[PDB]
């Protein structure tokens, strides 16, 4: 009958819960959502810049030169890089590349490489060049080839197998990523065979460096239908060094190798078999691409760019209303 | 709630109140209908937003996972760097998760508190020139036309003005 | 405390209310008593168990320390994998310890504003009908039966039902 | 304020009173001045200090970077100690930001309520034998001692006292 | 006089007290205690599996099959190992095991191992097998003997020690753990008595593992009475990999080997006895046994256990503070 | 009528804090936690100084690179400091193996006693007064060698013999010492050097073996030198002995270090100073009861917990609403 005031709040049609420390499932008339969970699944150019696509190729078969990962021949620069799970063209000639995995995370480092001839075929004196192929690394057109920054040195009609020697003095200002080899025979008669006779050796060295190996003659498990194996070895030659080259034998030696770019980029190698594309992204996981403003994500831990901090939950809402209790209808 | 007026002495909210979080409805002979306390909505809404950013800067870090490899000779480090991960994944998971609830809870007490404010500033300007219905509502007892509303709502409602009339509604009844 | 209540204008607690956390104390012609108030103590139950059974299940990863051995020549790698493990050993120590602090100065304010607005759920249905001491009570300016009693706890209480006999002694 | 006391229904603060963080000021024939209320703020002032030593004790652990080297074949490792440590500074740098904003929120809270509950403990005991003004200010109805106002700031204000001639003056306005 | 209804708090006998980040010490009425401080001192099974006590013999005695771990030879099937501190049988004829701290680990994150003859002592042609055996190696029944899972190849009484080859193809699906040695003799006259003369070689070869190693003859402190050393290697054989070896002289050849199979592997270095009990939670210093959410026991376990963290006392108010009369 | 009003304090501050739900607010009270001022010196640390290494790097001081004579001898410290600019370390080129796990090593000590180990008397029939080169001059020699290690070559007739030496650690302490591997550019020098023929470096213990030989070949040039040496360190346990055997390329280990075992190496080149301090970061002192500083991460001594925050500033006082004077 009379005048009245009260004294109420806000409700609405909202139906979107929050949990508190005192109670759950508590439907509020405003929220926000603080965690993504929405990706694309594919890879972009981060910075503008493509990423490398190994194809068929892992990163062994690729900056050996895998005479099949010609399309990759050369110059490259990237943002990250694609590696397929399944890629097949890596070491061929079978052995071990040493120190693998800090190559593979030194490589991860590098925004971009420049192919070059660092030691030249006639570097070697008194050796034989062009038989050094096998049929555990054809390429696609030739049963029988070898990596293209290699060269597998043999001895040459004459038993002997003169000591031979290389220097390579990097003038530039830039890093130097190169490779070399050690081939163990599965024989002696082999050995004979390609080599002289008697104690072989491969040393080398820089102002701040030294390597040397002999052969381990024995045979292995075959591989690729071979027996004998190959040691691979890298390195970096700094700004300023000086490579001395020296071989009694059994050297496979430096032919093409690097100059190297590092990056101000945090770097990545992503192992997946996600889709390359046309496309532009911030953040780039390794299941795919946040495109998002929010400040969690439970898409993956592993990423490149600039992305929401990692954690295990389903949702992160923030109450910002109050308690929605509206009126029962009816 | 623990101030107690939401879902509390004031059991239910408006749909018709559009305008803002916390509010007044009246009735009288020119109408009835809502409005919004503009005032304590906004220092909420300024309160609430800077609550929200303070958060997202606070988290704006991020712990870096990394791809490498290890071999078959470095079990332990390749070990240490999972528990590791691990480690800051589980301890960021955990300041994310208890900081939602422990700040859904305080940010639902602030608006309980709100409410609870704005009801006891009315309470206390009418002294007994009205009367208490139950759910957060005043019956006056003297006639409050649109102006005597909008004083209740400013601050500036004129209690010793009515007050002869309230008494003598307040006595035959 | 931070409502008032508790260890406040209501200064001291009951021994003899023992079937609740809140509740009411009595005194008339028939006797005196005590008599929990079952809703707000099984809310503060049920808020106080989600509470802790949160806390126990945000709680319920382990960092995971291992003792592998290191060798002399992996000092760096060995001293890495200690300060690691006491670094996450000092994290979850620290965030334990503090929650603990923060919650229970909570849950002591959480108990103290639900006596508080009891006390006030009360304060509301009486009206003039009683005189509001400084401590949590009130004096009935009428006779209340055992059945008044109730209907005060029940939220049920009649007040134009006892208002012209509370307005008469009021006025004596 | 979320009690709504400071900065709120009470105004402004009193520079002239300098003993205390919560206080009363009176004024009467024998006189005028600012007291501050001793138990409420020595409790506060213990509570305050409490939550510094228990936040400066939990915080009393440091977590230890190192000077180590790395050689060239050692990235992996020298990144992995690179990223812990940054992921330990980055977690302790949260932690401490976090809880200041947190605390000092609670803290202007808990001095909010602590206003609020001096103001109520002194509206209960006067009931009608004073009036309510705004800003925390109550005019009584009768004349008030030296010695009342000292009954009404210690607890013991006697309302039986004074009714009469508090009635008399309330309404022969 | 007139009747009176009073709103009031539960209060209560409890002693039992709570902090708070504004006050130490408050007695609450009702309290809940988070940290479990209290431990069996033992080692019990945890899947309703016992551990494996390595008793007298280090993880080196056990798997390389030193002489005096007999009571260890064979199968094993564990939920954790147990290396007491003062097991004197390990490595007993002087050298290095190499990578030790990977193959403790490796072996951890086991549960079981197979034993099996990978080389039979037929394998090499032209050798003497049957008589590499030292006083450094006693069994407990004779003074000079040699490891349960290598042989000692030696030359035979005549000349020359040949070139000896083998080679074993893991046709299973469970990788193989397995090991071998180069001797490396103090002498000349002690490489002349026991392998030929020549430049000798121990070489072995997978699909994935290439290794070469020659004798580096000196005299070493003496240990055990040798002065000369015998390296040890450990390797993993993985499913479908074949191993070759081939030789001409200082090779202790692998003769029995593990079928391993691999959750968490603990090794406990403790001295606590292992009782016939049952356990979901095993920590170095013992059995938690508990619902609390943290413990303050220890960092090192296996199965589910509390959280470790350094508190003493970690007790959440759930009552209001106690104010009796 | 007679007032009484229930109000709080206020003040001239000016000291604001920030809230979750408020930026810049004044408060009447207030504690900043952090603190990020600093000494830019170094000072002792529990009344000992710090070994301050000069001109040498860690390399150059514990060979006994001669132009590092000063640093010979004993050494207390609470802390290293490496100046950044240090000229000399490795002389005779080539690799100091396991560097960074020595570095660790000598890190993790507080003092050192050198002694003759093996007295050069040790090798029967060879030279141990020629083993000097232009690379590694003194101040006044312009051939000189370590100090700690003994060149050995071939008396002026060959041949070179089996040289063998023995050292039993009978003392409390671990034994820090040093070897090395001579790798000549050519086989010229080999023979001239030493012997013909095979020849190696082997050593042992207890518990460890060393075997390595020589690999002849020329290398850049560095300090004139296109040869070089493989340097070696290890750690002779208390009761362990060291049996040493070579017939050529051995550089051998003539004086070591009694070794007396978390201290610091800090690469900086602020200066040392005579004053003292409860906490040494690597880019000053701090003396302070603050909590929290961000200052740096890397300290030794008693140091509060390093944040990346600028201020960390606790309200312990109320809002502050002063009156208006006009
Ligand atoms: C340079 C050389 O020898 N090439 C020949 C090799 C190697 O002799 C063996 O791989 C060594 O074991 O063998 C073959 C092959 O594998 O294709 C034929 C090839 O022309
Ligand atoms: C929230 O409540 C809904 C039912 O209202 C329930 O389905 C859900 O499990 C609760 N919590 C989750 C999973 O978010
Ligand atoms: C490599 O080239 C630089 C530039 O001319 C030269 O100074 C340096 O001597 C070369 N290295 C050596 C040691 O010859
Ligand atoms: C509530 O109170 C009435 C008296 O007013 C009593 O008769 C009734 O039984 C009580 N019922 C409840 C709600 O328990
Ligand atoms: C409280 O006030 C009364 C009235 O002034 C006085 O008599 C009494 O001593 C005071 N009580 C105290 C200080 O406890
Ligand atoms: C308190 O009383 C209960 C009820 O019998 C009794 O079981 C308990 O042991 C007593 N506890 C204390 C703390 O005295
Ligand atoms: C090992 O055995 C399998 C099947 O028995 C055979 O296919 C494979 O070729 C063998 N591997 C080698 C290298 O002998
Ligand atoms: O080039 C030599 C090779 O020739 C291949 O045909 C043969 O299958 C291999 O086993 C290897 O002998």
């Amino acid at each position: 009958p009379g005048d009245k005031i009260c004294i109420g709040y806000h409700a609405n049609n909202s139906t979107t819960q929050v949990d508190t420390l005192l109670e759950k499932n508590v439907t509020v008339t405003h929220s926000v959502e603080l965690l993504e969970n929405q990706k694309e699944k594919r890879f972009c150019k981060i910075m503008n810049k493509a990423p490398l696509d190994l194809k068929d190729c892992t990163i062994e078969g690729w900056i050996l030169g895998n005479p099949k990962c010609d399309l990759l021949l050369g110059d490259q620069s990237w943002s990250y890089i694609v590696e397929r799970p399944n890629a097949q063209n890596g070491i061929c000639y079978p052995g071990v590349l040493n120190e693998l995995e800090e190559l593979k995370a030194f490589i991860g480092s590098g925004e971009r490489v420049e192919r070059f001839e660092m030691f030249p075929k006639s570097t070697w004196a008194g050796v034989d060049t062009s038989r050094g192929v096998t049929n555990a690394c054809p390429s696609y057109t030739i049963d029988s080839s070898f990596y293209r920054n290699l060269v597998w040195i043999v001895k040459t009609d004459s038993a002997t197998y003169p000591v031979i020697k290389g220097t390579y003095n990097n003038t530039g200002t830039q890093p130097i990523l190169y490779f070399w080899g050690v081939h163990h025979p599965l024989d002696t008669t082999v050995q004979d065979n390609l080599y002289g006779s008697g104690d072989k050796y491969v040393r080398m060295g820089t102002e701040s460096m030294n390597f040397a190996k002999s052969p381990e003659i024995a045979a292995r498990p075959a591989v690729n239908g071979q027996r004998s194996r190959i040691d691979y070895y890298w390195s970096v030659l700094r700004p300023g060094e000086t490579l001395n080259v020296e071989s009694n034998g059994n050297l496979i030696a430096p032919w093409y190798a690097y100059k190297f770019v590092s990056t101000n980029k945090k770097g990545a190698v992503f192992k997946s078999d996600l889709p390359i594309e046309n496309c532009d992204a911030t953040c780039q996981t390794i299941t795919g691409v946040l495109r998002t403003n929010k400040t969690f994500q439970n898409v993956s831990p592993l990423w490149i760019g600039e992305c929401p901090k990692y954690v295990k939950s389903e949702s992160l809402r923030l109450a910002t209303g109050l308690r929605n209790v509206p009126q029962i209808a009816t | 709630g623990i101030f107690g007026a939401i879902a509390g002495f004031i059991e239910g909210g408006w749909t018709g109140m559009i305008d803002g979080w916390y509010g007044y409805h009246h009735e009288n002979s020119q109408g009835s209908g809502y409005a919004a306390d503009r005032e304590s909505t906004q220092k909420a809404i300024d309160g609430i937003t800077n609550k929200v950013n303070s958060i997202i800067n606070k988290m704006n870090t991020q712990f870096e996972a990394v791809d490498h490899e290890f071999s078959n000779l470095e079990r332990r480090i390749g070990n240490l760097n999972k528990r590791m991960e691990d480690g800051f994944l589980d301890v960021w998971t955990y300041n994310a998760e208890l900081l939602v609830l422990l700040e859904n809870e305080r940010t639902l007490d602030l608006h309980d508190a709100n409410v609870k404010n704005l009801y006891e500033k009315v309470k206390s300007q009418l002294r007994d020139n009205a009367n208490d219905l139950g759910n957060g509502c005043f019956e006056f007892w003297h006639k409050c036309d649109n102006e005597c509303m909008e004083s209740v709502k400013n601050g500036t409602y004129d209690y010793p003005k009515y007050q002869k009339e309230s008494k003598l509604n307040r006595q035959g009844i």
